[PDB]
């Protein structure tokens, strides 16, 4: 039975499209499917995303996999609300309760505030980028009027490419006044390299420097530079690869065609990608349980447009969600739980160092218990 | 060219002050060119509703849209502006991002109020901000205060309840000098100034600060007797010759039929923005036409409408004497080139310390 199903990816992300068609293959059987159309725009332009989503909705699709980004979070929010069209993501979770919206990415503030307490931190730096929001900026600079916390926020997300040389060295030279020899480079994988590729230079990479690498992928970057150093570096990773689910994937991973599935080779697979094929295991299940309890999905007609005065929602839209929210399953980044709201829950964040024969696992963390160290 | 010259907008409230500013300014309109006010009244942060009103004046084949926007809906409709080739006017907050297709008749206080901050020995502070895109100032604080080397405590009143607020004023009252910093909305700010008068606003040693283009607007009467420092800053002076004038018309017409907030000062003058550029464009013999194609702005590829480059220099280009202010535009599409008044008021005194000024550092006077 196959349900009508669509997809926005960014330009320039082939990783995620490859473990999309991977879950495809993998999670697809002969008495059910899904049908994607796919859509490749530029994510940060909402007139883009607004095109996109009405015609996919004007073609009738139950649910729509995709991205969003700062500028383009609130369109899609209300056009869900509005028309009753779910939206499933690994981005970067909601600043809100917003509904009819499932996201696969979990929250990082708790992990990030209790590793800062597990090393009694008082004077850090936090270098931020202009991304996913400023919500953990927010949560660090509250936690710190109740701590007593001296810390010196920079954005580095407004930088030119071509002059990113001279700005960065400066940046250090500042913080240098102060002795910060402690850092939070809270930014996507890019950045991240663009930096450690200039703390290298500078010689701030040694025996007294601590860096926390504040994103839910540690390994996706190059810490092969920074190894030997001499210099703390702390993360936290959501897919563990000690895991019996992780090393068959990786065994169908890496034997895998460049010339189809880009970025499949390599032995490391990014934690957005983990959570697409772990989506495609949600959506799957979640339709599975729709025909197994014989709840009727089907459109009997056609969705005018997205742009209707009035809105006239299709009320079997609540069951989808309801059952996308009430699904729970194990996966590459672990076990899948929902809240009514969309947000996940029940879930583990691994905690990483990095040594010299490479980055080893200290300890994980869970809403529930606590920072829970074992090594 | 022809009177039949429509023009949008999007408000979110059929009865306000600045809905009737702009529906008056228009009155006064005396050039030949005849420019339709086409009110849509729409929620502000629901940004399909937006979307849907925005597209009708679409439909419509509108000339230039005028309206507010808030944190939510800003980019989404500034990406439409950029797209579609289509002016937007706006007094809402200023933004750093953006096209050049969105005027906005507000000029940023993050400069000035950096000037402001750094006359005064101003060690440490509180720093309290709205969520409502206040965190463009937010950012420029935080940057600037690891160059200059202060101690600022942001605290978030969006997210801050009671109990939040009695516990910062208890942890701050506990150093010996007291200094504050309130961005906020035109509404925000009086719900916090109620929220400070409970308790907390003594006058001993308390230093607030009001990051809002209009001071004269909120009523500080509770502040005028506890005997405590505030600083605010204005953009419209009442006095002067055009603004006196402007105010005597108006006020007397609509009595036939108070002092405006800065939002509405605003709106009156965008009006005047939009009525310059169009008899502007008139004088300029430029030809304008307007296409009844009319086309659903989700056309897949959406054309840009030819003439609506050279509206976009037009209203960028003009200048005059407002009320506000003088008004001008920068290549971005920004306020640029005007001044502001900085006043503190005192137990009983209201005293014009001096003007900022794009090319001064808030010379005083
Ligand atoms: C303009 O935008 C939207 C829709 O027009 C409005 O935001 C919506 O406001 C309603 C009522 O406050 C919210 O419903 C309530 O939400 C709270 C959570 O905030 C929940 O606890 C309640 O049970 C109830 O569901 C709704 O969630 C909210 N939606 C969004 C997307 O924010 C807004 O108030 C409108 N403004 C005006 C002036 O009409
Ligand atoms: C880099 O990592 C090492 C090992 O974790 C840190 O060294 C420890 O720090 C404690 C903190 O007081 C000191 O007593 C010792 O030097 C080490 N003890 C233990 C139990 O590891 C080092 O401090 C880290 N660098 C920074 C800048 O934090
Ligand atoms: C910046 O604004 C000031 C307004 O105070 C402009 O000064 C006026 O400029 C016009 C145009 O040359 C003159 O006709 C007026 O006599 C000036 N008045 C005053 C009080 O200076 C100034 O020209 C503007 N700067 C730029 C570059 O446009
Ligand atoms: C929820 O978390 C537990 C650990 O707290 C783990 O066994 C698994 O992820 C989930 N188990 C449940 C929900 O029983
Ligand atoms: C408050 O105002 C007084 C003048 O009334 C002046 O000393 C200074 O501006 C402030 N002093 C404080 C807050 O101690
Ligand atoms: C307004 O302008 C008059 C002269 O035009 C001046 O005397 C007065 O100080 C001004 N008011 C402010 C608040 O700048």
């Amino acid at each position: 039975n196959s349900i009508q199903i669509g997809g926005l990816f960014p330009r320039g992300a082939d990783q995620e499209y490859s473990a999309f068609r991977v879950g495809m293959v993998q999670f697809s059987t002969s008495e059910f499917r899904l049908t994607p159309h796919i859509d490749n725009l530029e994510v940060a332009n909402s007139f883009a995303v607004t095109n996109a989503f009405c015609s996919q909705f004007s073609r009738g699709v139950y649910a729509i996999f995709g991205f969003y980004d700062k500028k383009s979070v609130n369109t899609i929010t209300s056009f869900c609300g509005t028309l009753h069209v779910s939206f499933i993501t690994p981005s970067f979770p909601t600043d809100g309760t917003h509904p009819f919206v499932i996201q696969m990415r979990p929250d990082l503030k708790g992990a990030l505030l209790s590793l800062i307490e597990y090393y009694q931190w008082d004077k850090f730096a936090y270098l931020y980028d202009s991304d996913r929001g400023l919500s953990t900026l927010q949560a660090v600079l509250d936690s710190a009027a109740e701590k007593k916390w001296q810390v010196t926020a920079i954005n580095v997300g407004n930088i030119n490419n071509d002059k990113k040389d001279e700005t960065y060295r400066s940046l250090f030279q500042d913080l240098e006044l102060k002795k910060e020899r402690r850092v939070i480079l809270d930014c996507e994988r890019d950045k991240v390299n663009d930096i450690v590729d200039q703390v290298i230079t500078i010689g701030k990479h040694v025996k007294g420097y601590h860096y926390i690498i504040a994103n839910l992928g540690f390994t996706d970057g190059d810490l092969l530079k920074i190894q030997f150093g001499g210099a703390n570096v702390s993360g936290f990773q959501i897919v563990d690869y000690d895991d019996s689910l992780v090393s068959k994937f990786i065994e169908r991973w890496s034997t895998l065609e460049e010339k189809e599935y880009p970025g499949a080779h390599t032995a490391t697979i990014k934690y957005t990608s983990a959570l697409t094929y772990d989506a495609v295991q949600v959506m799957t299940e979640a339709f599975r349980n729709l025909r197994k309890q014989r709840i009727e999905i089907s459109r009997r007609g056609n969705a005018g447009d997205c742009l209707a005065n009035p809105a006239v929602p299709w009320g079997q839209g609540v069951e989808i969600e309801r059952a996308l929210k009430q699904v729970q399953v194990e996966g590459l980044s672990g076990n899948i739980k929902f809240d009514q709201n969309g947000k996940r829950i029940n879930y583990t964040i691994n905690i990483m160092e990095l040594k010299t024969n490479g980055p080893r696992k200290i300890g994980y963390w869970s809403e529930v218990d606590k920072m829970v160290v074992t090594l | 060219f022809p009177n039949n010259i429509q023009i949008g907008g999007l408000f979110p409230n059929q009865q306000s002050q600045e809905h009737a500013a702009f529906r008056f300014a228009l009155s006064q309109l005396t050039e030949p060119p005849k420019l339709l006010p086409q009110i849509d009244i729409v929620n502000i942060s629901d940004s399909f509703e937006m979307t849907y009103r925005f597209c009708s004046q679409f439909s419509k084949g509108v000339y230039a849209i005028f309206g507010f926007y808030e944190r939510r809906t800003v980019n989404m409709l500034t990406s439409f502006c950029g797209a579609l080739h289509v002016c937007f006017i706006t007094p809402s907050f200023p933004v750093d991002t953006s096209n050049q297709f969105v005027l906005q008749l507000r000029p940023e206080l993050q400069e000035a109020l950096i000037s402001i901050i750094d006359h005064y020995k101003w060690q440490t502070f509180v720093y309290i901000y709205d969520a409502d895109r206040g965190l463009s100032v937010l950012q420029r604080v935080l940057d600037t205060a690891a160059e200059k080397n202060w101690q600022v405590t942001a605290v978030n009143i969006l997210t801050t309840t009671e109990e939040g607020y009695r516990m910062l004023f208890q942890d701050l009252e506990k150093k010996k000098e007291r200094l504050v910093v309130v961005d906020c909305e035109s509404e925000r700010l009086n719900a916090i100034l109620g929220q400070i008068v409970k308790l907390e606003k003594n006058g001993i040693g308390y230093h607030y600060i009001l990051a809002n283009l209009g001071f004269m607007d909120i009523d500080l009467n509770k502040f005028k007797e506890s005997g405590a420092n505030v600083t605010g800053f204005q953009l419209v002076n009442y006095t002067d010759t055009i603004p006196a004038r402007i105010m005597q018309q108006w006020r007397t017409s609509d009595s036939r039929d108070k002092r405006p907030k800065y939002t509405s000062a605003l709106t009156y003058d965008g009006v005047k923005v939009m009525a310059e550029a169009f008899q502007s464009l008139r004088r300029q013999r430029i030809d304008i036409s307007r296409r009844g194609n009319a086309g659903d702005c989700l056309a897949n590829p959406a054309v840009p409408w030819g003439q609506g480059i050279d509206i976009q220099r037009a209203l960028q280009q003009v200048r005059f004497e407002g009320l506000t202010g003088n008004v001008q535009f920068n290549e971005k599409g920004r306020r640029t080139n005007y001044t502001l008044h900085v006043i503190e008021m005192k137990h009983d005194g209201i005293r014009k310390i001096g003007y900022w000024n794009e090319d001064d550092k808030f010379v005083p006077a």
